[PDB]
């Protein structure tokens, strides 16, 4: 196995793929004038491939990715990086820089599965940027409901649908991506949706996604991401939007966040609690602790509908402004003890839903 | 804090 | 106790200041001024505000962080409005409020009275520049607690630091513009480190004073007192190599980088890396248990005999990236002594690492 490429054609793939001990290693394989590097954790896998324009030899070997990594980063703009395979080791040789690293064979690395494609659609990658970063934040941190830690990605007419929750709050973003789909769940593992995240660039290439039964597959540019799926019944985000909402908020959103930090800061550390007491055109907003110590915020609002007084985790609320990136927000109630739903009020692509504290 | 439902 | 203060002239005092009580900061309004107070028991900052609008005399302790983060959570040119109401301290701007938590300023610990024994006065760039040339170098909770700081020695017209963790030394030098009496303390690392960022980077003339157990530095508004440590520091001249008549010569960053890249596969704890010197030219390799190998050759200034010799190379990286400097001048001796490492340029910082035999 022989090949000879420059340091910016393989810096980028080798850091996609890099993010039993031989799932340490990077899987090389030399075939047809194509490099491919492929790292794997047995759940998921990415694939790199790297046009050969230099003479090169086929073959296949595995080597620390890591190390490999560093190596080439650490090697000077406009480097050229040869590699060949000599013994057990793979040798790298740029300049008057030389390195022997060691290998496991290629043999031994653990190949997922073949499975078959059962749904097909192609997106703008700005497109599925958008919809991770408008719900990835509402995911469970390690719940016991393993379907919770994941993002649920559904298919409807001709949209694609994230959904993430925790069992508190939840977050919902829709986007047309104009083909005709299958009506079609699966759930995203957290570690696969970083990944997916990761390998949008932000360019012009598009997104083809493959859907099996037990995995999900992401082609971009000379790149190719697979997963597996995971198993359970991930909640129904029609259920908790305010059915029939009465009362409606509309406020900036810069103010209402910056308000909210600052009450949290009085607030309780484990629990976080704040209280919204909404009334004609006005929200305060309390905090208060087990010192005694008292936040009080008032803020002009446009509100029609009754006065209520309903409690929220200020992180909670937070977390949805923060992931707002607009200039005003539309907050809809109906009573004290109901969930409230939060959204860009130029926007309806992406809502948020908070259940609130007793 | 209630649970989301 | 009453104050009016614009957001922005609390943010660097408290940003500076900063048992329940040593995490308040004192707050005292007299004689048309607000002084606020931290410590730890060890060492203390204060820092005075001139208060240009009505205010009434008196004193109270304040949450540090809490205070703090609401300070900053507030608009920028927001005006602070402060008073004491019973056992809390009543903090007002805009709609928002906020009542914290007091502890009595007859409970804020004082640090003893003392007397200055040696003062001088030198420019804030040039303590910055002793301290930021050594700092590194200092040891970490070391049972040789005297290793846990930094010496501070003045004799003729120089201020000199010395750090050293038992196995690499850092030593600078500047002229002050002072004779100064033969004498010598050293500074817990802590604070080294706060004193290092009570330095603004301003024209504000720096005031030293040291007593038999203790520092205080004085820059504009700000006074920072510490304790020494109680000990015998080393000899840093008996640790300089004599008379080293190999010099080699090198860019700063092709060295640093040659030596970054040969580190990744050195050994991970002892991380030995061998030189080769020959005319004008330095090659480095370093192996691991694994027996991986890295070789890096440059070209260098070196007219000396050819001589081998081996470093730890972190402690080699910690220095080059310590001097980011143009050219670096490594003074050389044989494989059984140490090096002393240099700007190419100035005498003024000397680095000392020890020979390894790998
Ligand atoms: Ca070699
Ligand atoms: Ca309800
Ligand atoms: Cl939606």
């Amino acid at each position: 196995m022989k090949f000879t490429v420059e340091r910016e054609h393989l810096l980028k793939p080798l850091q996609q793929v890099s993010g039993l001990p031989i799932l340490g290693n990077l899987l090389l394989q030399v075939a047809d004038g194509t490099l491919s590097l492929t790292g794997t954790d047995l759940e998921m896998e990415m694939v790199a491939r790297v046009a050969l324009v230099q003479p090169h030899e086929p073959g296949a070997t595995t080597v620390p990715a890591r190390k490999f990594f560093d190596i080439c980063r650490g090697l000077p703009e406009g480097a050229e990086i040869a590699v060949q395979l000599e013994g057990e080791r793979m040798l790298v040789r740029s300049g008057r820089s030389r390195f022997s690293l060691s290998t496991l064979p290629a043999a031994d690395f653990p190949n997922l599965d073949d499975w078959q494609s059962e749904v097909e659609f192609t997106l703008p990658q700005a497109t599925m940027k958008r919809l991770i970063e408008a719900t990835q934040f509402s995911m469970a941190h390690q719940d016991v409901r393993y379907y919770l830690n994941g993002m649920l990605f559904e298919t409807e007419g001709e949209e694609l649908r994230t959904v993430a929750t925790d069992g508190h709050r939840l977050a919902v973003c829709s986007m047309p991506i104009g083909q005709s789909l299958p009506s079609h769940s699966v759930i995203v593992p957290r570690k696969g949706v970083i990944e997916l995240m990761r390998m949008l660039d932000g360019g012009d290439n598009p997104l083809r996604v493959q859907i099996g039964s037990n995995n999900i597959r992401a082609h971009v540019g000379d790149f190719i991401f697979t997963s597996k799926l995971v198993d359970g019944r991930f909640p129904d985000y029609r259920r908790v939007l305010p059915k029939n909402p009465d009362k409606h908020l509309e406020a900036g959103c810069d103010l209402l966040k910056q308000a909210f930090a600052r009450a949290a800061i009085l607030s309780n550390e484990k629990f976080r609690g704040v209280r919204l007491y909404v009334s004609e055109n006005q929200l305060k907003i309390t905090a208060n602790n087990p010192e005694q110590e008292e936040a009080e915020e008032i803020l002009d609002v446009t509100y029609s509908g009754a006065e209520m007084e309903i409690g929220f985790n200020v992180s909670y609320v937070l977390d949805v402004l923060n992931a707002l990136k607009c200039e005003n927000v539309r907050m809809m109630l109906t009573d004290s003890v109901s969930s409230v739903q939060i959204e860009d009020a130029a926007s309806q692509s992406a809502a948020y839903v908070v259940m609130p504290m007793r | 804090q209630l649970d989301l439902a």
